[PDB]
Order: C-alpha cells, then sequence, then structure tokens
RNA sequence: UUGCUCCACACAAUAUAGAUGGAUACGAAUAAGGCGUCCUUGUGGCGUCGCUGAACCAUAGCAGGCUAGCAACGGUGCACUUGGCGGAAAGGCCUUGGGUGCUUGCUGGCGAAUUGCAAUGUCAUUUUGCGUGGGGAUAAAUCAUUUGUAUACGACUUAGA
C-alpha cells in the first residue's frame, strides 16, 4: 500500500543467566506497524538465532522524512527472488521521499520483473548527496542544466459521452 | 528508456529553400524540387537561421529516436539529390549473348526493353519513373547511367532492372549474367 | 438529451463506439452512424485483414447459405459488432436494434444535420502516437465491397456544397459579431456582463 | 526566398511554470513548478492561492501559458517574493481563460430572479442588434 | 411560454439484477445531468411517475400513471434506485419518466 | 344497384419500444488547428481562441386572455407568390414581393379565486372507419378452353370478341 517507515527495536527475552541484550533495530518499509514488527522477526529471524516467541520488542516508531518537500536521489541496493534463483540489484531513484521511493520501486519491480512483495527484500536506500555519482540514465536525463520539456498530445477526458466538436490535442 | 528530448540538425544550403507545414516537406533547388509526406513518424521541425533546421523527438522510444536518424537522412538526401542530383552507374555483364538494352516508347511512357538476356526471346520491359533520365554512355563499354532528383525513383528503378535481369534453374554462381549497378554518386562529385 | 443522435464515424475506435452505441440504444437513444467507411481499427492492416478470413471461413458445411453470414460493407461490420453487444435474439434487442441506423457516406437526410463525435472512442485520444491502424472502408474493399469509389465521389460533392454552406454561415456570423460589437459597451451590455452574460 | 517552418510551440514544462490545479483538494488554484522530479511528476508551490507544496503527476494540473523567473528548488517564501514581483495573479486574470470560468462560476450562482433579469436584458440587446441587422 | 416543464426527464433502464437474476421490485432510474452520487443525493424521496396511455378510458382520462419515489443512489455514475406502488411491466426499459422536485427540501 | 381515388372538417375507434423548448449542418490535421486582419495570395505575416455543450439560440402573458398608448420600420407566425438549387435514401434548403396576425423593445388598465394543501391532472402523433361538399379516372387477374420452347402435380410458355 502507501508505505510507511518505521523503526523497530526488538531484544531477547531477559534471562537471568544475561539480563540487558543488545537491542537489535531495524527499519522498516510496511503498510501498519503489524506488518512493521512481522518484517522486523522475519528479518531477524533470517540474521540471528530468535524468534517473536523467544524476544520482545521494546519500541516501534514512525520516522517521517525529514525534507519532505525536497526532491532527492536514492540509490536503492535490493535482493529479490527470480523463478530461477535469487539476484541482487542497484537501482537509483529520483523522488522527493523515502517511503514514495520504495513504493515506486515495489511497482518498477512488480513491472520489470514480475517479483512480488514477498519476493523483494530491501537491502538499504541511501540519499546520493553529490550528483555525478548517479550512474543510471533514465535519472542522469533529469539532472541537466535549465531542464525543459513539452508535453504533446494532450487527451482531456470529457464528462459527456457526446462532443460537438472535433477536440484538439494542442497544449 | 523514453529519452526526454532528442535532436538531429540538418544543414540547409544557399540556393535550396525549404518548407515544412505539418509534417510535409518540400524542398526547392537548383535541379528542381521535391517533395515527401512525413505524417507516419511523428516528430517536430524547428527553423533556426534560415540555413539550420533541428529535427525533434521528446519522450521518444528507441524505435522512434532512430526513426528521427532516418528522416533526417531522407530530408538530407532529398536536399542533395535536389542540389547535386543523384547518378547510379550499371554495367552489363554477360559471357557469351550481348545484352542489347534500347528504349522504346509504348504509350509514350518511356520503356527501357532489354533483349537477349542469356539469347531468350522473351523481351524484358521496365517502366521508367518520372525524373529518372536515362543515357547509354560512351567511352565505357556495356554502360548506363540512370541520372535524377530523386534518390528513391532511381535506386528503385536501377534495383527493377537488375531485378528483372535474375537467372533461374541454373547456378548463379557460374552464369553471373544480368545488369548490375556499380557505382553510386552524384551528377556534380567534387563540386 | 436529443431525439436523434448523429454519429460520425470518421476517426473513432470500432469496438470502443459498438459499446457506446450498444448501452445508447439500450438506454432508449435513437442514434444514426454515418461515414462508416471511415472507421478505425487498432492493429495493422494485414493482421485485421487475416482476422476476418478467418471469420469469413467459418461457414455452416452441409449449407451455406444457412451459415454466419460475411457482411463486407463497413456499416455492416459496424453493425455486427455492436449486435455482439446488444442481447440482439430478445425483443428488447430487437427494438434497440431499430433505433440504429449505419451508413457510409453521409445521405441527404443526415447531410444538413449536425454530427457529433465520442472522445472516449476517438483513435487520436485513445491510441498511442506510433500504433499502426486500419481504415475499415479499405479493409472492406480488399474482402470485396464494392462501392468504395461511388461513395469517395458523392462524399467529395457533398463536402464541395458544404464548404459553400459554411462560407455564407462564416458570413453571417461575422455580421452578427460586428453588429454585437458595437451593441457592445451599453447600460444593458455592462448589466449583462455583471450578471455573467 | 527564405526557408518556412512551422514552429508548433507549446507550453514547456519547466521551473517558474505556473500551473492550474485541475483536481484534487486544491481544484482550481494555481501553483509554480519549483522541480521536475521525473517525466510525469513535479514538485510545485502555489503559496499565495493556499496550495501546500507538494509533488504531484502532471495529470492533476493544467499548464498556463504564464512563466516567471524562478531557481530551481526555491523555497516558498522565494517562490512568494517572485510570484508578487511577476504578479501572475491580475495577469491570469486578465486571460480570457480566467474570465470564462468567473463566468461560469457567476452563472452558477444566479437565482431566479436574476435569470429573469438576464432574459429581459437579453431580450432587449436582441431587438436592438435585430434592428441593427437590417441597414449593413 | 413554451416551456411547462416542472420535472426532471428520466429512463428506467433496468431492474435490480444480479449478472442472471432480477428483482422487479427495485427500478434503475437513470436522471438526465446528474452524473455521481454526490449530485444524485439532491433527489432521494423525490415523487416518480411514469405516465403511458391507454385506448380504454377508466375515469375521465386515456392517460394512467404509476407512481413511486426514489430510494437511493446506485452506482458511482448518478443512477439511483426507485420503488413504486406496483412494480414497473420490464417493456419500458428506456421509457422516459417524470421526477418531480416534490417532496422539496429547499 | 352509385362503386373507386384525392382534398377540407365532423365524429368515432385504434394504438404508441415511449414529444413534453430547439437533432443547433464545413472539411482536414492532432508532434496541429479555428477565427479575424493585412499583403507581394503563400505550406505567407500579424493578432487572438481553446484547457469542453456548465455552450448558443429561444424563453414573461388564461396551457399564456381582453384592451389603451409610446418607440421603431425591425423580429416572427400563417396562407399565398416569384425565382432557383438539391437524385446517395433527392421529398428538403434558399429566395422575391405583398397581405394578414402577434410582438415581452417600453409604459399602462382590466380579468383569474372554489381543481378547495398534491393527485400526468389529460394539450402529442399513428392508423382505420363513417358522414357530408369539391374536384378527378372509368380496369385487370384467375378458373374453364387451348398451346408444348415447359411439365410428377402445381408452376411455366402461348393463343382465343
Amino acid at each position: 500500500a502507501h508505505f510507511k517507515e518505521y523503526q523497530v527495536i526488538g531484544r531477547r527475552l531477559p534471562t537471568e543467566s544475561v539480563p540487558e541484550p543488545k537491542l537489535f533495530r531495524m527499519r522498516i518499509f510496511a503498510s501498519n506497524e503489524v506488518i512493521a514488527k512481522s518484517r522486523y522477526w522475519y528479518f531477524l529471524q533470517k540474521l540471528h538465532k530468535v524468534k517473536k516467541a523467544s524476544g520482545e520488542i521494546v519500541s516501534i516508531n514512525q520516522i517521517n522524512e525529514a525534507h519532505p518537500t525536497k526532491v532527492k536521489n536514492f540509490g536503492v541496493w535490493v535482493r529479490y527472488d527470480s523463478r530461477s534463483g535469487t539476484h541482487n540489484m542497484y537501482k537509483e531513484i529520483r523522488d522527493v521521499s523515502r517511503v514514495a521511493a520504495v513504493e515506486t520501486l515495489y511497482q518498477d519491480m512488480a513491472a520489470r520483473h514480475r517479483a512480488r512483495f514477498r519476493s523483494i527484500h530491501i537491502l538499504k536506500v541511501a540519499e546520493i548527496e553529490k550528483t555525478a555519482d548517479v550512474k543510471r540514465q533514465y535519472v542522469k536525463q533529469f539532472l541537466t542544466k535549465d531542464l525543459k520539456f513539452p508535453l504533446p498530445h494532450r487527451v482531456q477526458k470529457s464528462t459527456k459521452t457526446f462532443s460537438y466538436k472535433r477536440p484538439s490535442t494542442f497544449y | 528508456m523514453k529519452y526526454i528530448q532528442t535532436e538531429q540538425q540538418i544543414e540547409v544550403p544557399e540556393g535550396v529553400t525549404v518548407s515544412i507545414k505539418s509534417r510535409i516537406v518540400k524542398v526547392v533547388g537548383p535541379r528542381g524540387t521535391l517533395t515527401k509526406n512525413l505524417k507516419h513518424i511523428d516528430v517536430t521541425f524547428t527553423k533556426v537561421n534560415n540555413q539550420l533546421i533541428k529535427v525533434a523527438v521528446h519522450n521518444g522510444g528507441r524505435k522512434h529516436v532512430a526513426a528521427l536518424r532516418t528522416v533526417k537522412s531522407l530530408v538530407d538526401n532529398m536536399i542533395t539529390g535536389v542540389t547535386k542530383g543523384y547518378k547510379y552507374k550499371m554495367r552489363y555483364v554477360y559471357a557469351h549473348f550481348p545484352i542489347n538494352v534500347n528504349i522504346v516508347e509504348k504509350d509514350g511512357a518511356k520503356f527501357i526493353e532489354v533483349r537477349n538476356f542469356l539469347g531468350d526471346k522473351k523481351i524484358r520491359n521496365v517502366p521508367v519513373r518520372d525524373g529518372v533520365t536515362i543515357e547509354f554512355s560512351t567511352n565505357v563499354k556495356d554502360e548506363i547511367v540512370l541520372s535524377g532528383n530523386s534518390v528513391e525513383d532511381v535506386s528503385q528503378n536501377a534495383a527493377d532492372l537488375q531485378q528483372i535481369c535474375r537467372v533461374r534453374n541454373k547456378d548463379i554462381r557460374k552464369f553471373l549474367d544480368g545488369i548490375y549497378v556499380s557505382h553510386k554518386g552524384f551528377i556534380t562529385e567534387d563540386l | 438529451v436529443e431525439p436523434v443522435v448523429v454519429i460520425d464515424g470518421k476517426g473513432h475506435l470500432v469496438g470502443r463506439l459498438a459499446s457506446v452505441v450498444a448501452k445508447q440504444l439500450l438506454n432508449g437513444q435513437k442514434i444514426v452512424v454515418v461515414r462508416a467507411e471511415e472507421l478505425n481499427i487498432s492493429g495493422e492492416f494485414f493482421r485485421n485483414k487475416l482476422k476476418y478470413h478467418d471469420f469469413l471461413r467459418k461457414a455452416t458445411a452441409f449449407n451455406k447459405t444457412r451459415g454466419p453470414f460475411h457482411f463486407r460493407a463497413p456499416s455492416r461490420i459496424f453493425y455486427k459488432a455492436l449486435r455482439g453487444m446488444v442481447s440482439h435474439k430478445t425483443a428488447r434487442g430487437k427494438a434497440a436494434l431499430e433505433r440504429l441506423k449505419v451508413f457510409e457516406g453521409i445521405p441527404p437526410p443526415y447531410d444538413k444535420k449536425k454530427r457529433v463525435v465520442v472522445p472516449q472512442a476517438l483513435r487520436v485520444l485513445r491510441l498511442k502516437p506510433g500504433r499502426k491502424y486500419t481504415t475499415l472502408g479499405k479493409l472492406s474493399t480488399s474482402v470485396g465491397w464494392k462501392y468504395e469509389d461511388v461513395v469517395a465521389k458523392l462524399e467529395a460533392k457533398r463536402k464541395v456544397s458544404s464548404a459553400e454552406y459554411y462560407a455564407k454561415k462564416r458570413a453571417f456570423t461575422k455580421k452578427v459579431a460586428s453588429a454585437n460589437a458595437t451593441a457592445a459597451e451599453s447600460d444593458v451590455a455592462k448589466q449583462l456582463a455583471a450578471l455573467g452574460y | 526566398t527564405d526557408s518556412i517552418v512551422k514552429a508548433s510551440n507549446w507550453r514547456l514544462v519547466e521551473v517558474g511554470r505556473v500551473v492550474l490545479i485541475k483536481k484534487g483538494q486544491s481544484a482550481g488554484k494555481l501553483a509554480a513548478i519549483v522541480e521536475i522530479i521525473d517525466q510525469k511528476k513535479v514538485l510545485i508551490d502555489g503559496p499565495k492561492a493556499g496550495v501546500p507544496r507538494q509533488a504531484i503527476n502532471l495529470g492533476q494540473v493544467v499548464l498556463t501559458p504564464l512563466t516567471f523567473a524562478l531557481p530551481r528548488g526555491a523555497r516558498t517564501a522565494t517562490v512568494s517574493k517572485k510570484w508578487a514581483a511577476a504578479a501572475v495573479c491580475e495577469k491570469w486574470a486578465a486571460s480570457s481563460w480566467a474570465k470564462k470560468i468567473a463566468q461560469r462560476e457567476r452563472r452558477a450562482a444566479l437565482t431566479d430572479f436574476e435569470r429573469f433579469q438576464v432574459m429581459v436584458l437579453r431580450k432587449q440587446k436582441r431587438y436592438t442588434v435585430k434592428k441593427a441587422l437590417a441597414k449593413a | 411560454a413554451e416551456s411547462h416543464r416542472l420535472y426532471v426527464k428520466g429512463k428506467h433502464l433496468s431492474y435490480q439484477r444480479s449478472k442472471r437474476v432480477n428483482n422487479p421490485n427495485v427500478s434503475l432510474i437513470k436522471i438526465e445531468g446528474v452524473a455521481t452520487p454526490q449530485d444524485a443525493q439532491f433527489y432521494l424521496g423525490k415523487r416518480i411517475a411514469y405516465v403511458y396511455r391507454a385506448s380504454k378510458e377508466v375515469r375521465g382520462s386515456k392517460i394512467r400513471v404509476m407512481w413511486g419515489k426514489v430510494t437511493r443512489t446506485h452506482g458511482n455514475s448518478g443512477v439511483v434506485r426507485a420503488t413504486f406502488r406496483n412494480n414497473l411491466p420490464a417493456k419500458t426499459f428506456g421509457a422516459s419518466v417524470r421526477i418531480f422536485l416534490y417532496p422539496s427540501n429547499i
């Protein structure tokens, strides 16, 4: 859905042999807190020997974008499962926020590789602070000086079923 | 990857004049005039300084930006054809039977006739598109020159003349006879 | 809103126009469709020709006279596409189909009438620029329609007459524009402009 | 003679281009394209009209023929300053487009007595223009 | 004048139905002009008359009326649901019908 | 045994796939156009418009009465009337002239009630019949007989004041 970013901090259950566990933290893009905690436990089960029964979640907090109205470029490292194997990818996206960047990434992966949310693992998303470190053409294209382009062939959808003049696609 | 802007440039020499309404291009030069319909290609034109014209495509795919360079080459071929002209030199190739090529007038339409191609009794008659002038050139044996402004008309007429003299039911590696285009150039080369 | 709606089928898509007209007829609007020889089908001409040949190959084996009739005219092709979308085997479907007339060209009852368009079935508004399409008149005369040139001649004559009409209409409306331009800027004109007219 | 090419210019999208928000919460206000995010969406701001600074798909706005000077990524204070300096509000209002919209909403806001009044005034103006349309 | 209409024209589209089962107790009415339920909410509770003619005069008139009312909106395009005292005869699919401005809330 | 057709209105019957202000006429392109203006008339220059018909026209009066006047010399209906044009299914479009009626372009006078607090509250067009009174025209086909270029029978092809 429309994604929200959370930090999920959890730990193992405290024992007398070892109190104060090490308080692992993840950043999860999910639609709500339930899916956030689910993906947190899923990744912690893949990384460490812990599960939801043996652990607890000490905090979950929504991370809003610091500047939600600045246009950023994000480099996103992704692991996804194809029909034959597992692959790593690096895609870079020009977008205004991290949640919308991963949203259009999920749409792009589902469109170009038929990869689903159950297959895509977000390794990381990091904002490229300096241009000319962008290496993909489709986003390097929008970084030229005095950028401008037209919008040819305007289609204005009508509310009536019949029109009384031939419509024009001028702009 | 949806290139938001690609463009080529065409140079317009001094003697020529280019008139482009919607996508109908008309070039007028010393050798005459030429026209072309391009309403199937979906590009845009822009005159800069009456001697340079940019042709552009926006938000175009791979095939679209390929066709933009194609139409640039088409319009500058028209320009160089109305300035310099186009001249295709073809040779007759035979082993034993001398090919007898003349010009007849059926309905007054300037037909090219080919007799004795490999000694057959069939007379092959290929028509001549307008704007193409044919001269059987002296000082070179077995040589015919097709000249004109339209490279399309000249080259397609030469291809028709070549394809009408194809050998059937024989090894074409041994029976190399026919009428083949040897040279393509301009009427005013090294101008 | 109108008793009869006259649709100029030029530059329209066959299936989208048919699905519009079918629902309009079933709702009870009388529709006449003219210039069915200028309809468009998405897809390249050879592709649609192969489609029509595969339809044309189908026939009742023991008697071709009772088979699916393969009509060749563009109006009848549009009518077939529309009868596919109307439940024509009932009285309601028959009554709906009697509210529909299709013509090639524009016949003299309707050449003096106002022709409308359907913007959600127009090729320039629906097809991506670059996609190939075909013309229904060209397909019909390729597959056996015999009357493509006579409708071209009749439409040329009709266009001459209609341009000779539009010249006078344009002269009269520029006269009207001059008249109400001089009769603007009055008290009543300023009051109407204040009131929104 | 000289070569002629029909230019066919139309309403480039760039920074400083004024757009009319077609649909949404604003739905008829003006904004200015602050940045171009991608081929289809832009970061706009309409701070004088009360439009929040936001990213938006270009199918939700209509581009006006107006354009004023802006650096890319300008914040809303600079946008408001340059907007008031270039004075694009009354320049938009002087156009026939905004006049058509104002005429539409005025006709929508007319009451029945006002409809009767415009009927009578239209009859009077019809009489005088039809009297005028007999001497030429 | 030349106009005397104090109602809105509408069309009797169909009954309430599934893909294969109808329900003649509820009719669907397309009011002309309206294209959304937000505008169709103005017409809820308004009286509807289907006015038809017969050859036999009953009580001074060869014109017979079936009365009903608007109940709710149907869909996203301004179609409304209507109920009648006796249901509509189903030969009037596509027939015109009159939606009166009373009972008014203006 | 005075039949048939057309025209006028007079009364009946018959229905309605569904009036309830107006189907309101260029063509072409859409990575282009429309309109206005100007010139050296073009694939011309300049200006302007679109971003919906939410338009334009019509629209006040007893379901639209009876009257008076002012201003213009228009607008519109009806019945004529002149001249055209239209053959794709033309059966319609335009125009001349006069007559007659209305005019809400403007100012006045009188009337409406009681259908009782709503009840489509009835005003359309489709066909047929019967009467009047005014024109207009006064046939064929079939069976039977016959033919044989035809034929199971029908049918077909012929002939017969």
